[PDB]
RNA sequence: UAUUAAUCUAGAGUGUGGUAGGGAGUUUUGGAAUUUCAUGUGGAGCGGUGAAAUGCGUAGAUAUAUGAAGGAACACCAGUGGCGAAGGCGAAAACUUAGGCCAUUACUGACGCUUAGGCUUGAAAGUGUGGGGAGCAAAUAGGAUUAGAUACCCUAGUAGUCCACACCGUAAACGAUAGAUACUAGCUGUCGGGGCGAUCCCCUCGGUAGUGAAGUUAACACAUUAAGUAUCUCGCCUGG
């Protein structure tokens, strides 16, 4: 990807993309079965709705 | 008289009359709509002659060939029901029949046995005397 | 035999008087539960604030 | 049925070839009529297709049976002086029925709300209120008329209440 | 609030909508879901669909690195 | 296509009566040919198969009932071919 | 009730207008990426794991930028989501086609439910026939570990995962809940159709959610999307 500031401010939202983009890239390290996928996809919808309201 | 909602024939009458009627006691309603028919309106007379059923009003449509029949609940003082149970012998499946000297008795046979025997629809106690046989239907106490 | 001011939400069996009215709002309950005062004191001919008073007072919340 | 072609022209040549190739290909439909030819001008290439970045999206829409489609398909196919050729058609995502025209008001209303040139506007650009109108009967009623009634009893209003004597 | 089912579309062509199309794209061309613009369901389905064909179309990128 | 506009206005008692089982077993019959000819070009499609299978049956259902009620007006249908 | 003669549409069907959907077969194209190869750039590590080792690396590994070839899967989209009878269906388009929903003075006229037998479909694995085979890896080898390891750790790694024809009909093929049906307190959502009409909010009906009264229940729990009062039918069980 790409990201760009002055000098200083790029930290706080790099650090955020970095760990999206990491949390994301995670998913395609070590394969599962697809229907395990799927129940993690709802899993994390769950936890991150009750997270969010 | 408009309803705005139609009712349907559920899969036979017998049934549904007796279903509706505990729905009714069990739910605590004061109005119900059913079904009508000869039978069902001499059943309903029949049960209503001797303080079971309440005031109901049978309606005919415009159209001369459908009709339905809304009754009222038989209530007491202090907001008791009267309908204390209905049990189906007959069924469409099963169609038990017993000659007259077997006619069952409703638990003293105190209560109301319905009779739709080939002199139309008669009660336990007044069949008795005629010494005449019949069907059964459904137990109400 | 007990009396209470049951709003739109309770069983009309517990209690043997059912009173419904507003209990969320605080002059409604202060009228309500003067009026019941008075029914009580009426015993020991105690004066009233209602019952046969044409004429009403307000006391809002503080 | 309906049917739109949208086709990338090669590379970035003239206009006068752009047209001469856009009618020669067009000539390649079976028995179509009714066509249209229209042109929407020159744009860059946001990724690299084979080694270009800029070309021309020509959209040509025209209705016909749906058995005069595989010659132009195969022929673009087949040709490399094409880039795109993607085609639409009817079954997709829709609506123009002919109770929708009441939403012309819709299309102006919205406006009225997003209206705004001065910065002291204190308008609603979100009031709920879907001005009542008292028509929104869309059941059939049924009427009926009875016959008779047996032994009619009227019945009392709830009351529950215990505890007649106390004193 | 989404400014896609007040005033209405019902009808997403290849063009004419350009600008509505790009609204819904953020700056990686990743399509945004229903938490950020508020958009009807179907009408979600409907652009995300326009933008694939787009991204096959090539008027926007498919990934910006 | 399952463009419907032939059959119907042959196969009918009157232009004021489209309910009639002779339609209903002429529509029914003209959908089956089409059915026919559709999965025999999709060999491996297997809900085509099955809307056949119930098309088919519908018919049996409906033409054994003009066998057991009306035996006139299913014997004079020339136009629907038996076996 | 049953045979039967004759009527009506309130059951169900077909017609008309509107309407949703990753339903489904066949057929074309694209994108990241992985692998191999080609090009220039560079010098001792790379890889792996708790630590290590097998292995890979003067033949220039790794990496970098571009280019060529190749096979499989379609990032977000994507959801208290949709669609189907289920199995399951998600890049884009094309033709064929299945069913459903809303509203209807359309029309035959009880044609309906259910189904022993029979027939059709049915994840994955397996085999036969001919291809494909980029990774990924049953068995097997080696290294490491271990009291011993045929396993969890790692490097190769062929079946197969991919296609075309055919068979196999098996799984916790689950909602541990057969189908059709009338009625039986409410509330918070949520998608479609109709009216209303800036959606947002209102009303009518549906399928998809949670909560919850009576009642049901051994309890857990159930609750208009029954496991309730009930009917019809098929299948099933009488201790391991």
């Amino acid at each position: 990807e790409v990201k760009n500031d002055d000098l200083e401010l790029a930290l706080k939202k790099f650090k955020r993309v970095s760990l999206e983009i990491r949390r994301l890239a995670q998913r395609h390290e070590y394969h599962l079965r697809k229907g395990m996928r799927l129940r993690e996809k709802r899993k994390i919808a769950q936890k991150k709705r009750r997270k969010f309201r | 008289i408009t309803t705005t909602k139609p009712i349907k024939a559920h899969f036979d009458p017998v049934a549904d009359l007796l279903t509706k009627i505990n729905n009714a006691r069990k739910a605590k309603l004061m109005t119900v709509t059913t079904i009508a028919s000869k039978l069902k309106i001499a059943i309903l007379e029949i049960l209503v002659k001797e303080g079971y059923l309440a005031n109901f009003q049978v309606l005919e449509n415009k159209s001369k060939t459908k009709r339905i029949v809304t009754f009222n609940l038989k209530y007491t003082q202090r907001r008791i029901p009267s309908i204390n149970g209905v049990k189906q012998i007959s069924k469409p499946g099963l169609r038990i029949y017993r000659p007259f000297e077997k006619l069952p008795l409703v638990l003293n046979g105190l209560g109301i046995a319905i009779i739709s025997t080939s002199d139309g629809v008669m009660t336990d106690k007044v069949a008795r005397l005629k010494k005449i046989g019949g069907e059964i239907l459904a137990y109400v106490w | 035999p007990v009396v209470a001011l049951c709003n739109t939400n309770t069983n009309p069996e517990l209690v043997d008087f059912i009173i419904p009215a507003n209990n969320h709002q605080p002059q409604s309950t202060c009228l309500l539960m003067n009026l019941l005062a008075d029914a009580v004191a009426e015993a020991k001919a105690m004066p009233t604030m209602f019952a046969y008073k044409p004429d009403e007072e307000i006391q809002i919340e503080i | 049925m309906q049917y739109n072609i949208i086709l990338l022209v090669d590379g970035s040549l003239s206009l006068e070839q752009a047209n001469q190739v856009n009618e020669k290909q067009q000539q390649t439909l079976t028995n179509v009529e009714g066509l249209q030819t229209e042109y929407l001008g020159l744009k860059e290439l946001a990724y690299p297709i084979k080694k270009q970045l800029s070309a021309h999206y020509y959209r040509w829409k025209f209705s016909g049976d749906n058995q005069s489609t595989k010659d132009f398909k195969r022929t673009a196919n087949i040709n490399k002086q094409v880039l795109r050729e993607l085609i639409i058609n009817l079954e997709r995502e829709y609506g123009y029925l002919a109770s929708i025209n009441p939403k012309k008001q819709q299309l102006a209303l919205q406006k009225r709300a997003k209206y705004d040139e001065i910065i002291a506007r204190e308008n609603n650009p979100e009031n709920p209120d879907v001005p009542v109108t008292s028509g929104l009967a869309s059941t059939q009623p049924r009427l009926s008329r009875t016959e008779k009634a047996q032994k009619p009893k009227e019945e009392l209003w709830d009351v529950v209440q215990k505890m007649g004597n106390f004193d | 609030y989404c400014r896609f089912c007040a005033i209405g579309q019902l009808r997403i062509d290849l063009i004419d909508d350009l600008e509505a199309l790009k609204r819904f794209l953020s700056p990686y061309a990743k399509i945004n879901p229903r938490r950020i613009t508020g958009n009807c369901q179907m009408h979600q389905r409907h652009v995300a669909k326009a933008l694939k064909r787009a991204r096959y179309l090539a008027l926007v990128p498919f990934v910006k690195d | 296509q399952i463009d419907k506009n032939g059959i119907i206005k042959s196969a009918q008692l009157h232009d004021k009566d489209v309910g009639s089982i002779q339609v209903q077993v002429s529509l029914l019959t003209s959908q089956i040919k089409q059915l026919t000819d559709h999965l025999l070009a999709n060999k491996k499609d297997f809900i085509s198969k099955r809307g056949l299978y119930a098309k088919v049956s519908k018919r049996k259902r409906l033409l054994k009932y003009l066998k057991h009620n009306d035996l006139e007006a299913y014997r004079n249908l020339v136009k629907t071919l038996n076996l």
